[PDB]
RNA sequence: CGCACGGAGGCGAAGAACCACAGAUUUCCGAAUGAGAAUCUCUAACAAUUGCUUCGCGCAAUGAGGAACCCCGAGAACUGAAACAUCUCAGUAUCGGGAGGAACAGAAAACGCAACGUGAUGUCGUUAGUAACCGCGAGUGAACGCGAUACAGCCCAAAC
RNA sequence: ACUCGUACGGUCACUGAAUCCUGCCCAGUGCAGGUAUCUGAACACCUCGUACAAGAGGACGAAGGACCUGUCAACGGCGGG
RNA sequence: GCUUUACUGCAGGCUGUCGCUGAGGACUCUCACUCCGGGAGGAGGACACCGAUAGCCGGGCA
């Protein structure tokens, strides 16, 4: 047949490219050697196109104008301090290890230094909740004990832009312009409205898959297609 | 650096160049790898120098066991070009050997004897 | 008696055992940071160098190559095959990773000529080769005696064309009699059957 | 459109070349311009 | 005073025309090399990669072309098998790299008419559709030797 | 590439606004988890064999399979007497 | 051209084994190698990646 929708997306090309001349900044964490006395006003509150929450710019004490996750809370004025003493305030950056059990915390750190990976999406947070010497058990938005290193950084409180999900987009038009600033080919024609050619579940007289929907792991990329290495399938039971 | 199993002090060195270049003005001297391995097998090397910036290691690496099962005593150069210019060289040498000594006898019996204490 | 070259030689007889072992184990972790071209002074086997033609003069260069190792980097028909021309996974280059060695090192200095090369050991993923090359046009080669021939118009670029040692063992021209019935004179005047 | 200096050499000469075999040259060879090229009929390069 | 038999005019015995060899000139783009560009332009140029090196582009090399031939790599399918998969078409077509006026090969870790024999290598004739291969199907297919052509044998590494 | 992205994410599919709802079936097929036991290739190892080798047999045994369980808003099924 | 539990194969995924690969049937380590860090240094670690081979799945493709 012929190449299948998801085989189209690797090749990498403008369509299904993001738009990234249009974006802002890549949101990572400041490089500090040791000490604390890093801290920073806030000046603006900025729209990311990348995220859809807000992102606050701030200038340091050193004259460093650089764009970062705002948290819940944070507005123009406030100061806020990075370092590893810093003060336990919402929106202060600080390693996992100095920041109390039971504190929401947003932006964390995989490996320590990299700028944050985990929670950074619209009103989500990880919660701290075991200590050590050596371990630092983050729970992760999923629901996930996620076992981390106590010098990874993390910003305090909820990121920001809660409850986006919460009102619908009630229109096509509105998906469209949403769509539009992220990396993602829009519109979506099911495979079983497909030609047999184009997706494995097109072809028939009636629109319907072939073979059943749970694929194998193991199975080549133009076949993985469906419900991939499902567990369970349906709501019941 | 693989072939070396102790450091020379500076002071031992600068008495092993000296007595090198009395040792070519007086007796006799052998210059070069190639002709340091061959006394070293003919039995008539006394004293045997080597150098330890030898880059590749591999064309010096086997005077120490080789001096060993012969008896032949053995002391290390930081510098190659110097043990060069010990030899009487425009060039530099990567191995030296003093066959049959002159006047300094005295001093390669000693400088023999500093090395076997310093295992 | 024995040389001091003969102790260099025994020595890369066995790669993984003794001195030369903790040698391999250390110089390679720089060749691995290094280039895929690298000019060295001086060869790190003295005795195979001058065995082969390496003479300590000028226009006489060195130079270590890291090619890959295993099969063919080969892509998957496109097109119609019968299932005999259906393979990907193991088919392998009639060309050794010695010659695509010397290759890569005469296309780095287009003026030099190819004269040889040697083995110098590889780790898991790729291979490396030291290749000697010379200058044909500076006058130190010009009059020597033993490598003046490698100055000749057709001796030009000699490694392409498997005018090599590593080339002339790779084409089957090693045995004169049988089982190089289609080798000699060349490969191409046997129909490509070597 | 905008011509360059080099694209109107080229347009100049493929004017000059639309001229005429001229009336001597009947006589000399005792008796057709076969390169002629109309701006709407023919068909010039870029 | 070309093709080219016009008109006007001119050149040539100061030996023109014409032919041979040699030299002068030889715009711009072009490997195209100071940088850019649909043959033009902008402010000293071996651009790039190398060798040597007075370590300065100072001295050099490479690049691209050529009817096919030559050498080194990549490598189909139609087709034949009365289907077809191994096989065949075929190491063919086509593609990548490269040299020359010819290429390649080449002075035995050979042959093995087994000998008390031959004596570098190509090529030609033959050996022979033989040996060998093969859904042992269709098909595929040498060599040693022999007769010719032409002949030519040497240099390193190491020992000292 | 997704990605100046990080689960309020984005990938892969199905259904097709709202409203009222969405029953029963895990035997087959699919996917996934488990598995005492059975089955499960090559390397190494052991036996025979061969002055060596081919080769024959054994031992151990991964994923997978057998077997068990989960799953139908997974493929689909919802009859005869 | 297209389908599949048609024939035969080919990619791909999973898995064992050999090489890289090191010190002291379960375990410790650090020196290769990998990743994070601008750096100091940190995480991981003879595994993973990669090369090779074997078994299973394999209309994704021929
Ligand atoms: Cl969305
Ligand atoms: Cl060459
Ligand atoms: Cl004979
Ligand atoms: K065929
Ligand atoms: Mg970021
Ligand atoms: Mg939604
Ligand atoms: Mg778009
Ligand atoms: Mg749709
Ligand atoms: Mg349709
Ligand atoms: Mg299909
Ligand atoms: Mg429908
Ligand atoms: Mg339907
Ligand atoms: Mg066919
Ligand atoms: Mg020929
Ligand atoms: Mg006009
Ligand atoms: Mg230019
Ligand atoms: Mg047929
Ligand atoms: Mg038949
Ligand atoms: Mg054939
Ligand atoms: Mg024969
Ligand atoms: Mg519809
Ligand atoms: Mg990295
Ligand atoms: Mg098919
Ligand atoms: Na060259
Ligand atoms: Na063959
Ligand atoms: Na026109
Ligand atoms: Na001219
Ligand atoms: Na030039
Ligand atoms: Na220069
Ligand atoms: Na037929
Ligand atoms: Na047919
Ligand atoms: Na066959
Ligand atoms: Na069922
Ligand atoms: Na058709
Ligand atoms: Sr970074
Ligand atoms: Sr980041
Ligand atoms: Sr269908
Ligand atoms: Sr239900
Ligand atoms: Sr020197
Ligand atoms: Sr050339
Ligand atoms: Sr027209
Ligand atoms: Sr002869
Ligand atoms: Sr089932």
């Amino acid at each position: 047949g012929r190449r299948i929708q998801g085989q189209r997306r690797g090749r990498g090309t403008s369509t299904f490219r993001a738009p990234s001349h249009r974006y802002k900044a890549d949101l990572e964490h400041r490089k500090v050697e040791d000490g604390d006395v890093i801290a920073g006003t806030v000046v603006d509150i900025e729209h990311d196109p990348a995220r859809s929450a807000p992102v606050a710019a701030v200038e340091f004490e050193d004259g460093d104008r650089r764009l970062i996750l705002a948290p819940e809370g944070v507005g123009v004025g406030d100061e806020l301090q990075v370092g590893v003493s810093a003060e336990i305030a919402p929106g202060n950056t600080l390693p996992l290890a100095e920041i109390p059990e039971g504190v929401p915390v947003c932006n964390v750190e995989s490996s320590p230094g990299d700028g944050g990976k985990f929670a950074r999406a619209s009103g989500v947070n990880a919660q701290l909740l075991t200590h050590d010497r050596n371990v630092a058990v983050v729970k992760l938005p999923s629901g996930e004990m996620k076992r981390l290193d106590p010098q990874c950084r993390a910003t305090i409180g909820v990121v920001a832009g809660g409850g986006r999900t919460d009102k619908p987009f009630v229109k096509a038009g509105n998906k469209h312009h949403k769509m539009k600033a992220r990396g993602t080919k829009w519109p979506n024609v099911r495979g079983v409205a497909m030609n047999a050619v184009d997706h494995p579940f097109g072809g028939g007289g009636r629109q319907h898959p072939g073979k059943p929907k749970s694929i194998s792991r193991n199975a080549p990329p133009g076949r993985k297609v469906g419900d991939i290495a499902s567990k369970r399938t349906g709501r019941g039971g | 650096p693989v072939y070396v199993d102790f450091d020379v002090p500076a002071d031992l060195e600068d008495d092993a160049l000296e007595a090198l270049e009395v040792a070519r003005d007086t007796g006799a001297v052998k210059k070069g790898t190639n002709e340091t391995t061959k006394s070293i097998e003919r039995g008539s090397a006394e004293l045997v120098f080597v150098a330890e910036d030898v880059q590749p290691e591999e064309i010096v690496m086997h005077i120490p066991e080789l001096a060993d099962e012969k008896g032949v005593p053995f002391i290390f150069v930081e510098q190659q070009d110097d043990l060069g210019h010990a030899a009487g060289l425009e060039v530099g040498s990567a191995a030296a050997a003093v066959t049959d000594a002159g006047e300094a006898d005295a001093d390669v019996e000693d400088i023999a004897d500093k090395v076997e204490e310093l295992r | 008696a024995r040389s001091a070259y003969s102790y260099i030689r025994d020595a890369w007889k066995n790669p993984g055992d003794g001195q030369l072992a903790e040698l391999q184990w250390q110089r390679q972790q720089e060749w691995r940071n290094e280039g895929a071209v690298e000019r060295i002074e001086r060869p790190t086997r003295l005795d195979k160098a001058r065995s082969q033609g390496y003479k300590a003069k000028q226009g006489v260069i060195v130079a270590r190559v890291s090619v890959r190792k295993g099969s063919a980097r080969k892509r998957r028909h496109k097109a119609g095959r019968r299932s005999k021309r259906q393979g990907v996974t193991r088919i392998t280059r009639r060309k050794d990773i010695q010659r695509v060695a010397e290759e890569r090192a005469s296309r780095t200095f287009p003026n030099l000529r190819v004269l040889n090369s040697y083995s110098v050991g590889q780790d898991g993923r790729q291979k490396w080769h030291e290749v000697i090359l010379i200058d044909p046009n500076h006058p130190a080669i010009q009059n020597d005696d033993d490598l003046s021939w490698i100055c000749a118009d057709d001796q030009a670029d000699r490694v392409f064309r498997g005018l090599t040692g590593a080339g002339r063992r790779n084409r089957g021209l090693s045995g004169k009699g049988k089982g190089s019935e289609k080798t000699r004179p060349s490969l191409r005047s046997n129909g490509g059957k070597g | 459109g905008k011509k360059s200096k080099a694209t109107k050499k080229r347009l100049a000469k493929l004017d000059n070349q639309n001229s005429r075999v001229p009336a001597w040259v009947m006589l000399k060879t005792d008796r057709r311009n076969h390169k002629r090229r109309h701006w709407r009929r023919n068909d010039t390069d870029e």
